């Protein structure tokens, strides 16, 4: 099996520099030829740049004064550097492995040809905002379920900068049912979300239920028992 | 060969003629060549030695 | 072979009628083409300033015809009829 | 290119894309689930690497005056998606960005009707002297919907923040809506009640202070 994930801050200011990382398992990071990907809300993809082991490393002409990239033998990750970010900066990044191939159309002897890459299998995307206003955490409250054998039941997220935040229910145990709403952007620049479960009626025996809650820009930890 | 695809234009510069030019290139731009056997023409290059010397 | 060898050149030229300074482009190759003074965007015909260029008509053909010198009457064309020939010197198989 | 095209179960969808060719190309091609990464869908021009199906197929990067065709055969549910060239042209240089999200969509889904569940505010947020009631509306078809929101037979003005409807995973969608209120106005009257539309028949949800 193989497969990768990537992280990030969430949130910068408009200086400094946008450091990123990209965990790598079932395949070694030397062997295959790397890619950072960014996607804003809607808009296309944007290919930023690739690299490889030996160090051969360019980049997207646009964004190319201010990107670095690297590698490590160690870590074994894809290591991103932004520097001197902007709003417009503001979007989902993606960490991908990249098979290359070659299109000869004329005469290989003389050129002739174009060197073509291609994505094969993509991270999961980690969220980046660029904005002025600093980071708070949510504040969570749970929802009354109650009031003949069906019921639903939920836990509300609010206040908080910025996206995303996850939401687990009953430390992952449970799951039938789960349906986490996407947030509201609060006038007052902050966003709010909820999750929400279909129990049946059958209940009684003290069925421990506890949305777990995590905003990682602000390191918070929140976790709540439902009971009617 | 000239393995480029080309497409005349004809550019009037009168009165009654035209000075034809390429106007544009169909396809891939390439370069002209010519395909020989290297045997053939080694073992042809033997053939003539040997009445050179 | 990427110095460009094949160039994408303007000039204005007057049409069939005096009345129209039209700016045509068209393509030429690096070598029937010649720079000017400093290598601005500015080039000229390769032997433009010295020469007489005609445009051979594409009505016209060169493809090789083979052909055959007739001689005239009182006259004779004689053929060495030999395998190798020197190319100077006395033949052997000869013929009208 | 704001573009989408729209297709019958069991037919045939041509979903064109980037710029017209000048020499051999190859292109790439991309689908796009709602919220989720790109998977890739065809290499160079109409090969395709394991998972996809032979449905898929692509123009010939070999002629010259042609834009990139992805033809889908005999579409599906799952099928729907966002479609994005990765264009590699002979004469035209790198392309960084790619092309355009074709919005591909079927044309023959089941109408849904919602699934709202109203909630008022906890007893433990009361406890910090605010308020804010819930409506989430879940797995509709189409994605349109107009929320509304009532105090005891009573249009609400203000302290409403509904969502735009974000496409499910499935073909359907699902949005939310709060309405912010103060512990006072909240137990004052009898009731508040969200109305949400299908849209084409209304229907709510009503809650009461205990
Ligand atoms: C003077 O001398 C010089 C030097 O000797 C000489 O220069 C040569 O010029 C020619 C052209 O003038 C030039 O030919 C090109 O060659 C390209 C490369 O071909 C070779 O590599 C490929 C790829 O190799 C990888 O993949 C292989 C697996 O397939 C793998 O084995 C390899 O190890 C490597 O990983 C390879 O596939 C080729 O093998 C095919 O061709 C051989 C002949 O060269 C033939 O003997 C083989 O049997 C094999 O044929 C199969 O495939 C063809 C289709 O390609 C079928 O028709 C057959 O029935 C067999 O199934 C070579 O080893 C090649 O890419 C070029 O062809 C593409 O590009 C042109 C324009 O660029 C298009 O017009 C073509 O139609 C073709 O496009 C197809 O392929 C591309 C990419 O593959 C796709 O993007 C296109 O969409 C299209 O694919 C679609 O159609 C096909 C059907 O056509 C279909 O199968 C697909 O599914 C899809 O639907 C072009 O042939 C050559 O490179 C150059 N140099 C040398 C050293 O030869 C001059 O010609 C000489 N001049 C004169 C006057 O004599
Ligand atoms: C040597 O150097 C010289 C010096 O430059 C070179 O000379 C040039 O030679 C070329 C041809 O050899 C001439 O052709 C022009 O082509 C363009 C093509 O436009 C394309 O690009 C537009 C903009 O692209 C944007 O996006 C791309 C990425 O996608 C990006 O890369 C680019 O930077 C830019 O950001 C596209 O909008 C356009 O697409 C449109 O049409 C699509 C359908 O085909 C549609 O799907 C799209 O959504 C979009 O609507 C296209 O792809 C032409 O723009 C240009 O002239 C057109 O525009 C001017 C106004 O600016 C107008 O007055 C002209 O009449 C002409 O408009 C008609 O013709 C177009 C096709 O020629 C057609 O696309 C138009 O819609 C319009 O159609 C009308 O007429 C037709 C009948 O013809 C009729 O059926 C219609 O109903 C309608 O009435 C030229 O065509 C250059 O002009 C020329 N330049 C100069 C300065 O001389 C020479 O090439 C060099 N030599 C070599 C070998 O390279
Ligand atoms: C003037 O031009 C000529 C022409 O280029 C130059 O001389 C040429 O030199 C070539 C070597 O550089 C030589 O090629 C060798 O040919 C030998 C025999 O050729 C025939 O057989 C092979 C194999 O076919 C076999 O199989 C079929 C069935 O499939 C049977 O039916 C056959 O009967 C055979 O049994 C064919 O490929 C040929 O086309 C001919 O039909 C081959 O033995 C040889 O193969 C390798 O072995 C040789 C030793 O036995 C060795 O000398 C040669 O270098 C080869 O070595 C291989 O392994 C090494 C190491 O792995 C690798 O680096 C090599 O690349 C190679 O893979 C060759 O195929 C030409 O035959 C020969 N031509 C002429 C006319 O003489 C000459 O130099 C040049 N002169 C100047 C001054 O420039
Ligand atoms: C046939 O084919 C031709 C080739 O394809 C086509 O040629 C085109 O012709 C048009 C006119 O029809 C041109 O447009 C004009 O451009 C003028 C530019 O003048 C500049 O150069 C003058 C002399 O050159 C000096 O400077 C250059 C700079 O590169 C040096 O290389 C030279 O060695 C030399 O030193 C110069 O006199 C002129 O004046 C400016 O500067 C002086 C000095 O400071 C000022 O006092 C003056 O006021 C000028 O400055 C101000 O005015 C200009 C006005 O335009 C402003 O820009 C400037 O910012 C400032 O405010 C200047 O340096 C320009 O003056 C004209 O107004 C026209 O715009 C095309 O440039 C030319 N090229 C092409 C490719 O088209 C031709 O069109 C074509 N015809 C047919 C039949 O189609
Ligand atoms: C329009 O275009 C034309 C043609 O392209 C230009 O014509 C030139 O006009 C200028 C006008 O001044 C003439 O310049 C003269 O140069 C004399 C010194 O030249 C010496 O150095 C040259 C440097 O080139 C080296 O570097 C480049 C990259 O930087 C390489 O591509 C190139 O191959 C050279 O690399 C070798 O040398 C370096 C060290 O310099 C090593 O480190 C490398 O490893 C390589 O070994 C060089 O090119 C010259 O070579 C010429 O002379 C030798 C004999 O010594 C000959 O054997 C060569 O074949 C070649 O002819 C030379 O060593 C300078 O002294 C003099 O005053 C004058 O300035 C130039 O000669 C013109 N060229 C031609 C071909 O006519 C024109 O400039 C241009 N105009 C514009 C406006 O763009
Ligand atoms: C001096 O030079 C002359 C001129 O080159 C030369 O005479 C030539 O002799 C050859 C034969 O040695 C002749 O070739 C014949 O041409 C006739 C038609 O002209 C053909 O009918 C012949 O075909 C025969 O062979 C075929 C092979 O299968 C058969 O299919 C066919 O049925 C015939 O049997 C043959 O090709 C040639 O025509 C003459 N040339 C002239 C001008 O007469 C002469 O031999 C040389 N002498 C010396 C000493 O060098
Ligand atoms: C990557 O995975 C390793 C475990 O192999 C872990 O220690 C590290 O924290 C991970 N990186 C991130 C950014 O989560």
């Amino acid at each position: 099996q193989v497969h990768l994930q990537e992280s990030g801050p969430g949130l910068v200011k408009p200086s400094e520099t946008l450091s990123l990382t990209c965990n790598v398992s079932g395949t070694l990071v030397r062997d295959n030829y790397w890619s950072w990907i960014r996607q804003p809300l809607g808009k296309q993809p944007e290919w930023i740049g690739y690299v490889h082991d030996s160090g051969d490393t360019n980049y997207n002409p646009s964004l190319k004064s201010r990107v670095h990239l690297s590698l490590d033998k160690s870590k074994n990750l894809v290591s991103l550097r932004l520097t001197g970010v902007t709003a417009a900066d503001s979007a989902i990044y993606y960490c991908a492995t990249t098979k290359h191939g070659r299109r000869i159309y004329g005469v290989v002897a003389f050129k002739e040809w174009f060197t073509y890459f291609y994505m094969d299998v993509w991270g999961k995307g980690t969220s980046v905002t660029v904005s002025s206003a600093s980071t708070k955490g949510p504040s969570v409250f749970p929802l009354a379920p109650s009031s003949g054998g069906t019921a639903a039941l939920g836990c509300l997220v609010k206040d908080y900068f910025p996206e995303p935040v996850t939401v687990s229910w009953n430390s992952g145990a449970l799951t039938s049912g789960v349906h986490t709403f996407p947030a509201v952007l609060q006038s007052s620049g902050l966003y709010s979300l909820s999750s929400v479960v279909t129990v049946p009626s059958s209940s009684l025996g003290t069925q421990t239920y506890i949305c777990n809650v995590n905003h990682k820009p602000s390191n918070t930890k929140v976790d709540k028992r439902v009971e009617p | 060969t000239r393995p480029n695809n080309n497409t005349r234009k004809s550019i009037h510069i009168g009165p009654g003629r035209a000075f034809y030019t390429t106007g544009e290139i169909i396809g891939d731009i390439r370069q002209a060549h010519c395909n020989i056997s290297r045997a053939k023409w080694n073992d042809t290059l033997k053939q003539i030695v040997i009445k050179l010397r | 072979m990427e110095r460009g060898e094949i160039k994408n050149c303007s000039f204005n030229i007057t049409t069939s009628i005096r009345d129209k300074v039209q700016k045509e482009y068209a393509l030429f190759y690096k070598l029937d083409v010649v720079p000017i003074d400093n290598n601005n965007t500015s080039y000229r015909l390769i032997s433009c300033d010295t020469s007489v260029i005609t445009q051979a008509c594409p009505k016209i053909s060169f493809e090789p015809i083979p052909i055959h010198y007739c001689a005239p009457a009182g006259f004779a064309i004689l053929k060495c009829n030999d395998k190798t020939f020197n190319g100077k010197g006395p033949c052997k198989n000869v013929s009208t | 290119a704001p573009t989408f095209v729209s297709v019958a179960p069991g037919q045939t969808a041509r979903i064109t894309c980037g710029e017209e060719s000048l020499g051999s190309r190859s292109v790439i091609w991309y689908q796009q689930r709602p919220g989720q990464a790109p998977s890739l869908i065809i290499y160079n021009n109409n090969d395709r690497p394991s998972g996809i199906p032979d449905r898929f197929s692509g123009s010939p990067g070999s002629t010259f005056g042609t834009t990139a065709t992805l033809t889908i055969t005999s579409v599906e549910a799952g099928d729907e998606a966002d479609y994005y060239c990765h264009i590699w042209d002979s004469r035209r240089p790198t392309n960084w960005v790619f092309g355009e999200g074709t919005t591909l969509i079927v044309l023959s889904q089941p109408k849904a009707a919602p699934s709202v569940t109203l909630f008022p505010p906890s007893s433990e947020e009361l406890q910090a002297n605010k308020a804010t009631l819930v409506c989430l509306i879940s797995d509709f078809y189409p994605g349109a919907v107009t929320v509304a929101w009532k105090a005891d037979s009573s249009p609400v003005k203000a302290g409403v923040e509904t969502t735009t409807p974000s496409k499910q995973s499935n073909n359907k969608y699902a949005a939310s809506s709060y309405l912010s209120l103060t512990p006072e106005q909240w137990k004052s009257h009898k009731s508040y009640s969200c109305q949400v539309t299908h849209e084409g028949s209304t229907v709510e949800k009503t809650v009461a202070p205990t």
